[PDB]
């Protein structure tokens, strides 16, 4: 199974520096160049930096010129991105992707399409990370996430046993500077007494996980 | 530096329809262009590489074209599974640049929203806060109006909504209304109901 | 009666004699034979592929010696499998400074750029590789070799150490050693106009029919793939 897994997400205050990592598996990691692509949630795509299969040719975008730096290790099948002096605009979701061409170019022209993307990790640019308060609710029901901070969060149901008929709502921005979102599921009438439904939530930067029953 | 500009930005077309998206470059590029599909909340996937070469493992209905200054994208027959935002990407000299992106949405349904009303949990009230949820699920229009009313009083600015989007199974946008409140204002009034432009209602503390 | 050839490859447009001599991409073609060839260039100058430290070696007089040969043809096939040479796995170093009709990338065919895989990080030992005689009945083996060297950090970025590299070759009693150069490389000359901190040192060796070619190298070598098969004598003027 070809996988690209980003790692090292969370929160950083302005001016800080980070070292992002990307793990590759399922393909000959040494033959394909690599790219980094950012994306503000709900917005367009902006390119970050690209490197050939070798460490010989590095190219950076002008928006992160001299502030970011790319690095990779093919013996460990891992890709790194060194970030320095983070600006306020750099708040975005960053993707790890490999190139499709196997050309060992070592020259300026080595970059091509991606064809393989990771799920990405969130970079946030300055307040203490908050853990959510979870509240529960033909018939319907759901679970509320309230009183939390970082946007990256996912909800599972019955340890992941139900995604059909479900709808996950994006986070809302309250005037209190805290995010907010819920997720509900369509259920029949007789399911109230036969099956016990559980909603499973996880928050990464604060290590917060709460699974609640109605 | 290169810059890409895509034409329609928002495309509405029926089921089984042929849609066309163009991507013209700021400067000249020779066939060095790729296309990507991105559903919201998930990672993008490539569709067409190097001007009209279809990627192995993707449906045959997709197609591209273009050379020199003007480049064309094409979807022969539309399946509901194709809803996403599409980007053109170049791999010529200098930083690869994308267009500002084109969003695509579909234009055949009228199904009425399902309505559900949820009383807040008792365990939330024990922390000095109350929040009511008004839900409208699986409705086509997206163009809709939802209002609140607590004892014939208009709730203004204290409610929030979410962009549920449409799942790609002949489904359509849903919506939830989050009415944020405090504990003190909550127990001072009795009836809660959200107006839709049909309304479901309940009583605070009854069965 | 007879005919002449000044251009080593007619139909090789925009290519000088040393362009077709090095096997520069988009300069490979049918190189016919004429017993009376004319010499024109006091300084055979290249144009295109990776810049060369021409003065380091005797590389400048490859065509003027090749023009003295009657029949000429480049190697139909590679001389050695570059990736399976001793010293670790090697990746065929492609480059965008030497373009191609299909893609802006390419490299010499007479020489291949060896790059050690990222599994390589170790105190090295000297290496050796022989060069077979693939050429025909009497056509002499004109093998073209070389090595690459870049700035101090780029060598360490590509190889294990920033220190210089040592090479040497021997064939038909001619034995010559070479050590690489780091930093403060001379100006880019006879290239395609693209900035390159690295440099290329090119040389050739002659093997009479049957004589084996010996090559001792280190990191950054440009092993040969295609070679020249030339025989007889052509009248020089
Ligand atoms: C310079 O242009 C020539 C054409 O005039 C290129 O010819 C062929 O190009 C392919 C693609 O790089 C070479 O690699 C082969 O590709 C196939 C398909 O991916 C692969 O299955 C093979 O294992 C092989 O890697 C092919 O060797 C080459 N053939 C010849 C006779 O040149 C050439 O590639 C261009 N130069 C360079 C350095 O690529």
């Amino acid at each position: 199974e070809v996988q690209l897994v980003e790692s090292g997400g969370g929160l950083v205050q302005p001016g800080r520096s980070l070292r992002l990592s990307c793990a590759a598996s399922g393909f000959t990691f040494d033959d394909y160049p690599m790219h980094w692509v950012r994306q503000v949630p709900g917005k367009g795509l902006e390119w970050v930096s690209s490197i050939n299969w070798n460490g010989g040719s590095t190219d950076h975008a002008d928006s992160v010129k001299g502030r970011f730096t790319i690095s990779r290790d093919n013996a460990r099948n891992s890709l790194y991105l060194e970030m320095n002096s983070l600006k306020s605009e750099d708040t975005a979701l960053y993707y790890c992707a490999k190139d499709l061409r196997a050309s060992s170019s070592m020259d300026y022209y080595y970059y091509s399409g991606m064809d393989v993307w990771g799920q990405g990790t969130m970079v946030t640019v300055g307040a203490s990370t908050k853990g959510p308060s979870v509240f529960p609710l033909t018939a319907a029901l759901g679970c509320l996430v309230k009183d939390y901070f970082p946007e990256p969060v996912t909800v599972s149901w019955n340890s992941g046993a139900l995604t059909s008929g479900v709808h996950t709502f994006p986070a809302v921005l309250q005037s209190s500077g805290l995010y907010s979102l819920s997720s509900v599921v369509t259920v029949p009438s007789s399911s109230l007494g036969t099956q016990t439904y559980i909603c499973n939530v996880n928050h990464k930067p604060s290590n917060t996980k709460v699974d609640k029953r109605v | 530096d290169i810059q890409m500009t895509q034409s329609p930005s928002s495309l509405s077309a029926s089921v089984g329809d042929r849609v066309t998206i163009t991507c013209q470059a700021s400067q000249g590029i020779n066939n060095y262009l790729n296309w990507y599909q991105q559903k919201p909340g998930k990672a993008p996937k490539v569709l067409i590489y190097d001007a009209s070469n279809l990627q192995t493992g993707v449906p045959s209905r997709f197609s591209g074209s273009g050379s020199g200054t003007d480049f064309i994208f094409t979807i022969s027959s539309l399946k509901p599974e194709d809803v996403a935002t599409y980007y053109c990407q170049q791999y010529e000299n200098v930083p690869i640049t994308f267009g500002q992106g084109t969003r695509l949405d579909i234009k055949r349904t009228v199904a009425a929203p399902s309505v559900f009303i949820f009383p807040p949990s008792d365990e939330q009230l024990k922390s000095g806060t109350a929040s009511v949820v008004c839900l409208l699920n699986n409705f086509y229009p997206r163009e809709a109006k939802v209002q609140w009313k607590v004892d014939n009083a208009l709730q203004s600015g204290n409610s929030q909504e979410s962009v549920t989007e449409q799942d790609s199974k002949d489904s359509t946008y849903s919506l939830s209304s989050t009415l944020t409140l405090s504990k003190a204002d909550y127990e001072k009034h009795k009836v809660y109901a959200c107006e839709v432009t049909v309304t479901k209602s309940f009583n605070r503390g009854e069965c | 009666g007879t005919r002449t050839r000044g251009k080593l490859c007619p139909d090789c447009l925009n290519c000088t004699d040393l362009d077709v001599a090095l096997g520069r991409p988009m300069c490979v073609g049918t190189t016919p034979s004429a017993k009376a060839s004319i010499l024109h260039e006091v300084r055979p100058v290249t144009s295109g592929c990776f810049p060369i430290m021409h003065d380091r070696t005797k590389i400048r007089q490859l065509p003027n010696l090749l023009r003295g040969y009657e029949k000429i043809r480049l190697s139909t096939q590679n001389v050695i499998d570059a990736e399976k040479a001793p010293g670790g796995p090697y990746r065929l170093g492609t480059s965008g400074s030497c373009p191609n009709a299909t893609s802006k990338i390419g490299f010499f065919a007479t020489m291949a750029w060896a790059v050690p895989k990222d599994n390589y990080k170790n105190a090295t030992n000297p290496l050796t590789v022989e060069v077979p005689y693939i050429c025909t009945e009497g056509e002499d083996q004109i093998t073209v070799w070389g090595f690459h060297s870049d700035n101090k950090i780029q060598m360490k970025s590509l190889y294990g150490d920033s220190n210089p590299q040592k090479f040497t070759s021997s064939a038909n009693g001619v034995t010559t050693h070479y050590v690489s150069q780091i930093g403060d490389f001379p100006d880019q000359t006879e290239d395609g106009g693209l900035p390159q901190s690295g440099r290329i040192v090119v040389d050739y060796m002659m093997q009479k029919p049957g004589k084996t070619g010996t090559i001792v190298y280190q990191r950054g070598v440009l092993l040969p793939q295609k070679v020249w098969c030339a025989s007889g004598r052509s009248k020089v003027i």
